[PDB]
Formats: C-alpha cells, sequence, structure tokens
C-alpha cells in the first residue's frame, strides 16, 4: 500500500521561479526526497504507513517543519511539530501551505559605541568639566 | 562579524559524479550543457565558463537511479529509479514541468513517438 | 556525520560539530550535554556553574 503526497508552498514576495532554484523537500531526510515544480508545489509518491515531517530546505528563505500522520485507510491528519508532547495541539487542513517568514539570520550583529552615549563614561565626564573651564577663559 | 568577513579565508568547490547520459544539442546554445552523472545527481555546466547553474541531488543509497534521458528542443526528459517515478525537467530555468507514476515493472526502453507531425507521444516498454 | 575539535595542547573548549541533511553544519558546546546536570535547581550547584 503506497500514497502520495501534494502540497503548495507560496513566497510572500520576489518571484516563485527565482525560489524554485535550489529547492528540496525532505520527508524523513534521506529517505523520501521531493522536487518542487516551476512555481511551487512538492508532490511525493512510493511511501509508507507512518508519521513523517515535511520540511523544504533552502539556504534562502526557510520554513517550518510539518508534522502529518498517514492511516492505513487513507486519513491524512496534520499537525505542528511537538516533541516534548505527543498529542494533537491544533489541526489544520491537509493542503500543506507553507508560508516562509523570511531569510533566517546567518550572521551575529556587532553595535559601535554612540557620541551621545560614549559621554557617560567614568573618564570622559571628568574631562568635560576643565573643557568647559578652559572654553570660559577665552569667551 | 561574520557578514564583515565575507570570503575572507573560507572556499568552497562543487564537483558532480561521472559523466553517464550528457547531451549536446540545443541548436541557439547559449551555454547551457546538461549531464545526468550515476550519483542521483543532475546538473548543468556552462560551454563558454563551465560553473554550473542548476542542480539537483534526490537519492544515492540503492534507488534513483537514471536509466534513459531524452531531449525535445527545450524540454528534458528522464526516468529515475527502474521505471516507478518519471519527471521532467527544463533547460530555460530550473524546476519540474511535470511527474508521472508508472507501474511495476522493468524498464527495457522508451522513445518517442510522432503522430503526424511531431512527437505527442513517448512510449515505455517494460519487461512485460 | 559528527566530529570534536581537537587542539595540540587541549586548552580551549571541546565544541562538537553536526552535520545536517541540509547542508549546514553546526558547532554545539560540551558544556550544554554534560552529565553533571542536576534535575532540581541546588544551591552549590548554581553556585559554582
Amino acid at each position: 500500500d503506497r500514497f502520495k503526497i501534494e502540497g503548495r508552498a507560496v513566497v510572500p514576495g520576489v518571484k516563485p521561479q527565482d525560489w524554485i532554484s535550489a529547492a528540496r523537500v525532505l520527508v524523513d531526510g534521506e529517505e523520501h526526497v521531493g522536487f518542487l515544480k516551476t512555481d511551487g508545489s512538492f508532490v511525493v509518491h512510493d511511501i509508507p504507513s507512518g508519521s513523517y515531517v515535511v520540511e523544504v530546505v533552502s539556504p534562502a528563505y526557510r520554513f517550518d517543519p510539518v508534522r502529518v500522520d498517514i492511516t492505513s485507510k487513507g486519513k491524512m491528519r496534520a499537525r505542528y511539530v511537538n516533541y516534548i508532547k505527543t498529542s494533537e495541539v491544533v489541526r489544520l487542513p491537509y493542503p500543506l501551505q507553507m508560508k516562509s517568514s523570511g531569510p533566517p539570520s546567518y550572521f551575529i550583529k556587532r553595535e559601535s559605541w554612540g557620541w551621545t552615549d560614549f559621554l557617560m563614561n567614568p573618564m570622559v565626564m571628568m574631562m568635560v568639566l576643565p573643557l568647559l573651564i578652559f572654553v570660559l577663559l577665552p569667551k | 562579524v561574520y557578514e564583515d568577513q565575507v570570503g575572507k579565508f573560507d572556499w568552497r568547490q562543487q564537483y558532480v559524479g561521472k559523466v553517464k547520459f550528457a547531451s549536446l544539442e540545443f541548436s541557439p546554445g547559449s551555454k547551457k550543457l546538461v549531464v545526468a552523472t550515476e550519483k542521483n545527481v543532475i546538473a548543468a555546466l556552462n560551454s563558454r565558463t563551465g560553473e554550473i547553474l542548476w542542480r539537483h541531488v534526490d537519492k544515492g543509497t540503492a534507488e534513483g537511479a537514471v536509466d534513459a534521458m531524452l531531449l525535445h528542443g527545450q524540454d528534458v526528459i528522464t526516468v529515475s529509479n527502474g521505471g516507478r517515478i518519471m519527471r521532467s525537467w527544463e533547460t530555460n530555468i530550473g524546476g519540474l514541468n511535470w511527474e508521472i507514476t508508472l507501474d511495476s515493472g522493468s524498464f527495457q526502453a522508451l522513445g518517442l513517438v510522432g503522430l503526424q507531425e511531431s512527437v505527442r507521444y513517448i512510449a515505455v516498454l517494460k519487461k512485460t | 556525520a559528527m566530529e570534536a575539535t581537537i587542539t595540540e595542547r587541549g586548552i580551549t573548549s571541546r565544541h562538537l560539530l553536526i552535520g545536517l541533511p541540509s547542508g549546514a553544519i553546526l558547532s554545539l558546546p560540551k558544556a550544554l550535554l554534560d552529565p553533571r546536570r542536576p534535575e532540581i535547581p541546588t544551591e552549590q550547584s548554581r553556585e559554582e556553574n
């Protein structure tokens, strides 16, 4: 007994054909691999019964994995990915519609010190009094 | 910090497997060059420069091997595994044009059959 | 894949490099995966490190 899973992924903007390039979807991670269509859709066949996590892998805009439960009779139940808990959290319709949030942060941020902010230093403030006193002399 | 030093002291070299089924069509032939290797990866090289435009990797344990690969004017057709799943790709862009499931047979040969004017159908002959 | 960073003398930290099916390699500290992790927060345990 074999079944198929189809889904549709919509990017907020850009171009679907721009994002299709170098885009694949994983069901277990190395066992079953699906490829996307020209606009966007993952269609996977040759699957057994069981529970699998569908995740779209992309160096570009990332996606949230979605848990899918396959029954032998032919019922398909999709849920949120939960590891600590193993119950039903929220049930959503079957036609997978992933919405990528955006580019994940790959690099860290480093900030410099502001000009108005470096005036708070214990040493910089002890020079401002001599600076003002010496400025008020020629004036 | 990582954004500031993009490629200061790092490098990546991309390779692909042994060439098994490579075609040299595309009468326009801007830079396109398709190659399907023996490690369940289909790549596209550039005649002018040589870099990789679009490549795809499905499998590599024991299944998903490319058996036959036919080429139309702008659309490329290929069969994976051993006659179960068949998907057609494009050359102007990278992605899937259409997919088709097959029955439980042994892939032996495939060809193009043209009705009267041009090719309308592909014929796939299995063991039985 | 999984590997550990090995240094000549061995004074720095011991990071574990783990590969993912996507392709990104993530390095995690060994201190997080330490067997001396008390279940209930203990006074001296939380005090030391």
